[PDB]
């Protein structure tokens, strides 16, 4: 079970994560959070 | 239980500090005789920050007065609120430095330094947990700019873990009150950059515009300027003496307002100022004080803050106010004009509140600014230096007291280094 | 004849100009 | 007997500490003097003690906020030995609170910890209240948390740290203190709960129509969040959530232990009568981003584990219906590896109201503590503030001179970047 | 010390090249560093003293403060590199009247000051490396009426690169200098 | 490799080598600040 399932899916996951370079994650999260703060600044409340 | 030693040097330091203890005695309820007559317990909760309890329950100020001419202490002692001080603390000379930095710092002031440092050491060791040493003096003179900076250098060696709140007035831009203002100012600022932990910058001309344009005093006397300066000094220490929702002591201000160890010169201003013709029309609210806080005309410094970026600004609010009004007004002042603030320090504003407003006002605030526009002040004095330095004019009075001319070049090359980093921090950008 | 902060770059070489101005 | 020892550190810790023990004493009927209201009654009141002393410690290096408690309306509830003061505050410096001047008081603080641990019969956990923006909350908080892991094992540590707002702050060295404190909460705190002051302001301004809120108004409802989460230990109910039930169901992985918070019925006194407050609509308003105590959009991330704690007369029939209505919404997104995503706790005691408090009397309330990948949104904004200030290396000579080295800045930053990577890896999904 | 161990001619008191350079010299640093660096032009290992403050960091030849040094020679020769920075050295002597007189030369002053106990001196140097020939007998005869007997303390508190500081009886140029004292090797 | 190093040293001038002694360091500075790109690459490798 380990070798067939868990090692394979963890290998895929860690390969994709190591492909993701961290500065891209901070840039994307900063842009999204700044968008949220801009909306809640210029707008009367945010509703789900 | 945090406590500040006051040291007043020179004619300017004695005259301003005489008015400074007028506010502090009135805020804590201490009468002209010295005895407590307050009407609230919160005044008496922290008296040991500035006053020592003596016999009869009256309180003497923790103030050391120094000047080489006996004329100034006669005015302080015989004047109102002059009997509160201790005559042993009146350590003072006879000959007179006379506007000479060499006489106050090397020859004539030195025979009194071992005497003034003896009574400062007595006041410092007796009390329990020190904060620092608040010193009020001038920079255009020579008796307070000279002897005061010798104590500041000497008291740093004895106590290196304590701070040095210095309130020093500078030469005025339009007028000179002494002919040797560029000599004494450059030679004292160099003695303050490595010794004083944080510096508050004042001048007479900025207070003259405040007294005329806002307070509408067409004949502003010599103590009216000192009253505005005294209100600033009490506003710096407001969180120590009284409680609050956000208390900020002296060390919190300097850890926030000083990004780099030599950028410790600050411009100050007291916010709720209005004339009696417009007292009944002013709506004293957090937006109203914040509008008057950030205006250039309210600052007590000659440098115009529109010219440079605020590296760090702090405000010491007082009064029963909501924090969110304090929060959202100082958030709004950054966003409306972000060119006038520095960009690589997010959240430039240090905000703190004290729940007890001063006597007579329902709301007050005291503003501290580390603006790089203050480099225009040092550039002007250094411009007045090189004009006078290149002819050796008024220089033999300084070198006649054993001083080398190296210390002149030592002084301004630290002054030129000080103005150089102010310019480079304004120009610097992140990413 | 012929990495570090701005304050440190000022402070390291400041004593050379302290000499040179005299 | 089940019990929790709380620790309140710093300015924000004990101002919440004044508010939390105000609500704690009213819940159990304890009077401000400490005594809950024929020969035995004379014996029980004077010679013996019917007095109840709190199991808290109020420590701060600045005495002004400590002696307010010693001279306030609750001077008799606390032991004089129990409240710890100091000479000089840490003064917005993680270096002072962790190395120089926090080292002298942390030895005295653990002695009163040892007396509180000996007084109790069976300990369950530790509550820590601090602010990660201040020096005492960050420095002495990290120092106390580091030492509490050494002497005490198998006893959980609960963290309620007021993290800085993204927009407004009351300090300038605010990014530095939070980055260094964050590395301690990852390493030494079992459960940490984010709190954001700007989000509490928006809850007070909008849902509770207070135009000018202060810290007394903020801490009154933060105390409502803290009192609700430990309320299953004090009072009985249909379904209980202990302090070890809380760990085992909201941390899927040891590094991810950051949870949000929400209180559903934030309704004023005037607006309460017109409002219909049933279980169906308070849970819909519980997940409302305007009702969260952290200024973040939960729709950016996806919830991993969520605990709905209820107070008052709530049947188990309708909390399950509120679970089903939330799970079918397309805006509330769960991660694919947690199908059973909710834990529901019911406490029969209705939420008490502080006299003079802003909140009204409601018979239903939800305290929603949820583990989400939207915490990495909060830490990314606080990271970018740290990177700009550390590039110029400003505000470092304060930290370097007072014991710390330069390498701790890069070490704590590198741990936070791992947490940014940790959320992006755990929150990843498997599809087809 | 160093009274019985008297050598004819030169007397080397500190040489940088060796297994242990700081054999007899006490060390003291405060916001500074002592660092044995091989320079560029000579490509030889020389000691370096650096500090942000001149008066804080120093090295003194007598390790214990109570103990004293003895050299009867009237010349002290130091080979130092000019760093375009502050330099400062200090030599204490015992004069004819058994009095301690401290001659203290520095780079941050331009006028000499003769106090009854301590004399302060200016120093001006050339561009690169340099040797300085402090004439003990001539300097003490110019400063005071007495004459040199022995040197009790030698101490450099500066920002400099030192190698080959020693004592000489009289001026000795390159062609009569001993084998290992050159630092130039023509 | 030695020939390449000698070719580099023929133009790189005599570099002041690190101290074998390092006798005293009062501030205890230790390691220096890395450059921006090198520090970002090293942090990315450590996080990978
Ligand atoms: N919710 C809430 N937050 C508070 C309160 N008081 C202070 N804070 C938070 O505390 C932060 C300021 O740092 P402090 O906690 O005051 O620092 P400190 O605890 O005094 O630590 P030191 O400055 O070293 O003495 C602010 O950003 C607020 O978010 C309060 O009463 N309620
Ligand atoms: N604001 C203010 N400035 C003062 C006061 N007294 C003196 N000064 C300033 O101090 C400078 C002269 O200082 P001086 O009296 O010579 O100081 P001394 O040399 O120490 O005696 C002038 O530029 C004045 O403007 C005062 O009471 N208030
Ligand atoms: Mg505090």
């Amino acid at each position: 079970w380990s070798t067939q399932v868990f090692d394979t899916i963890q290998g895929r996951l860690q390969a994709a994560v190591d492909a993701r370079d961290p500065a891209a994650i901070e840039s994307r999260l900063k842009t999204q959070y700044d968008q949220y703060l801009h909306t809640t600044n210029t707008k009367v409340a945010v509703f789900r | 239980m945090r406590e500040i030693v006051h040291i007043q040097g020179g004619q300017c330091g004695n005259q301003i500090g005489a008015k400074f203890w007028e506010v502090v005695s009135d805020e804590h309820g201490i009468d002209p005789t010295g005895t407590y007559h307050g009407d609230s317990d919160l005044q008496l909760e922290r008296i040991n920050v500035y006053f020592n309890e003596a016999t009869g329950g009256r309180y003497v100020p923790r103030a050391i007065l120094m000047d080489l001419e006996p004329g100034t202490m006669d005015s302080v002692r015989s004047g109102p609120y002059g009997q509160i001080f201790r005559p042993d603390n009146f350590v003072f000379g006879q000959t007179g430095a006379g506007n000479n930095w060499a006489k106050g710092h090397y020859t004539e002031g030195a025979e009194l330094i071992d005497s003034v440092l003896d009574v400062v050491r007595k006041e410092a060791e007796s009390c329990d947990c020190l904060q620092g040493f608040q010193v009020c003096h001038s920079l255009g003179g020579g008796t307070g700019s000279g002897m005061g900076t010798l104590l500041i250098s000497k008291i740093r060696e004895e106590y290196p873990d304590r701070m040095m709140l210095t309130f020093s007035v500078v030469p005025s831009p339009k007028v000179s009150d002494t002919v040797v203002e560029p000599y004494n100012a450059t030679l004292s600022v160099h003695q303050l950059v490595e010794n004083a932990d944080e510096c508050m910058v004042l001048d007479n001309e900025a207070l003259y515009d405040i007294c005329f344009r806002t307070l509408k005093l067409t004949t502003p006397t010599f103590g009216d300027l000192n009253h505005l300066i005294s209100a600033v000094m009490s506003g710096i220490t407001c969180c120590l003496r009284f409680p609050g929702q956000l208390n900020a002591d002296l060390r919190k201000l300097a850890v926030n307002l000083i990004p780099f160890p030599r950028l410790h010169f600050f411009m100050v201003g007291f916010t709720p100022l209005t004339s009696r013709g417009s007292q009944q029309y002013r709506a004293l609210t957090v937006p109203e004080l914040t509008q008057q806080m950030w205006d250039a005309k309210n600052m007590m410094c000659a440098a115009d803050p529109r010219h440079g970026r605020y590296l760090t600004a702090s405000a010491l609010f007082r009064g029963r106010m909501s924090t969110k009004e304090v929060d959202e007004q100082m958030l709004n002042v950054q966003n409306k004009n972000s060119s006038y603030f520095v960009e690589w320090i997010p959240n430039n504003v240090k905000s703190s509140v004290c729940d007890i407003p001063p006597k007579g006002l329902k709301m007050s605030a005291t503003f501290i600014g580390n603006s790089t526009a203050i480099q225009e002040m040092f550039k002007r004095v250094s411009e007045q230096f090189t004009a006078m330095f290149r002819r050796k004019a008024f220089l033999h009075w300084y070198t006649g007291e054993g001083m080398d001319e190296m210390e002149f070049t030592e002084a301004e090359s630290n002054m030129n280094d000080l103005v150089s980093e102010y310019q480079q921090y304004q120009d610097a950008s992140a990413e | 004849r012929r990495n570090r902060t701005i304050a440190e770059t000022m402070r390291v070489a400041a004593d050379t100009r302290k000499l040179g101005k005299f | 007997m089940r019990e929790v020892i709380s620790i309140h550190i710093g300015q924000a810790g004990i101002q919440v500490g004044n508010a939390c023990w105000e609500l704690y004493c009213l819940e159990h009927g304890i009077q401000p003097d400490g005594q809950m209201p024929d020969a035995f009654n004379t014996f029980f009141s004077e010679t013996g003690a019917g007095k109840h002393v709190p199991r808290c410690i109020f420590l701060d290096l600045e005495p002004t906020v400590v002696d307010e408690v010693r001279t306030g309306t609750y001077r008799q509830l606390f032991h004089p030995e129990q409240l710890i003061s100091g000479k000089e505050d840490a003064a917005n410096n993680f270096a002072r609170g962790h190395y120089t001047i926090g080292k002298e008081i942390v030895d005295l603080a653990l002695d009163r910890i040892r007396k509180l641990a000996d007084n109790c019969t069976g300990l369950q956990g530790f509550l820590v209240f601090n602010a990660v923006g201040g020096g005492t909350g960050s420095g002495l908080g990290s120092l106390l948390l580091e030492r509490l892991s050494v002497d005490y094992g198998k006893k959980s540590k609960l963290g309620f740290t007021v993290y800085p707002s993204p927009q407004v702050s009351t300090a300038v060295v605010e990014p530095y203190n939070s980055v260094l404190s964050t590395h301690s909460l990852l390493e030494h705190t079992d459960v940490a709960v984010m709190l954001d002051n700007e989000a509490i302001y928006d809850i007070c301004r909008r849902s509770l129509d207070i135009e000018r809120p202060t810290y007394t108004n903020l801490n009154r409802l933060i105390a409502q969040v803290i009192s609700s989460l430990t309320a299953s230990l004090r009072f009985d109910g249909a379904l209980n959530v202990d302090i070890t039930e809380f760990q085992t169901n909201l941390v899927p992985y040891p590094r991810i232990h950051f949870m949000l918070s929400s209180y559903a019925p934030i309704i004023s006194a005037e607006k309460a009568y017109h409002e219909q407050l049933s279980v169906a609509e308070i849970t819909n308003a519980a997940f409302e981003p305007a009702s969260m105590m952290v200024k973040c959009d939960p729709r950016h991330g996806k919830y991993m584990a969520c605990c709905l704690m209820y107070r008052g007369d709530v049947v188990p029939k309708d909390v399950n219906a509120s679970v089903a209505t939330i799970k079918t919404k397309r805006t509330i997104q769960f991660v694919d590896w947690c199908p059973t995503g909710f834990k529901c706790g019911i406490n029969y005691q209705p939420p008490t109201v502080v006299p003079g408090g802003d909140l009204a009397k409601v018979q239903r309330a939800v305290c929603m503590i949820s583990n989400s990948t939207a915490i990495g949104e909060i830490f990314s904004r606080l990271d970018h503030k740290f990177d700009l200030m550390y590039a110029k290396r400003a505000f470092v000579h304060w930290y370097v001179g007072e014991g710390m080295e330069e390498g701790e800045f890069s070490e704590a930053r590198e741990d936070l970047a791992a947490l940014e990577k940790d959320f992006e890896e755990v929150g990843a999904e498997s599809a087809e | 010390m160093f009274k019985n161990a008297f050598q004819s001619g030169f007397l080397s008191v500190l040489y940088s090249i060796g297994s242990k350079p700081l054999e007899i010299w006490d060390k003291q640093v405060s916001n500074g560093h002592i660092k044995r660096i091989t320079d560029a032009d000579i490509q030889s290992s020389v000691l370096e003293i650096m500090g942000q403050n001149v008066s804080t960091t120093y090295i003194t030849c007598p390790a214990d403060p109570n103990k004293t040094l003895g050299i009867k020679l009237p010349f002290l020769v130091l080979i130092i590199k000019n760093l375009n920075k502050y330099f400062s050295f200090e030599v204490q002597v015992l004069d004819d009247k058994n009095v301690r007189r401290r001659f203290r030369a520095s780079n941050y002053q331009s006028t000499t000051r003769v106090k009854p106990f301590i004399c302060t001196m200016p120093m001006r140097l050339d561009s690169g490396w340099n040797q300085i020939q402090f004439n003990l007998s001539d300097f003490t005869r110019r400063a005071y009426g007495t004459n040199y007997i022995e040197t009790l303390r030698v101490q450099v508190h500066a920002n400099c690169r030192i190698r080959r500081i020693y004592f000489s009886d009289r001026l000795y140029s390159e062609e009569e200098l001993p084998a290992e004292f050159k630092l130039f090797l023509p | 490799a030695a020939a390449a190093g000698a070719a580099a040293v023929a133009a790189e001038l005599p570099f002041v080598e690190q101290v074998e002694e390092v006798i005293a360091e009062a501030p205890v500075r230790g390691p220096p600040a890395p450059p921006p790109a090198v520090a970002a690459a090293q942090r990315a490798s450590r996080l990978r």
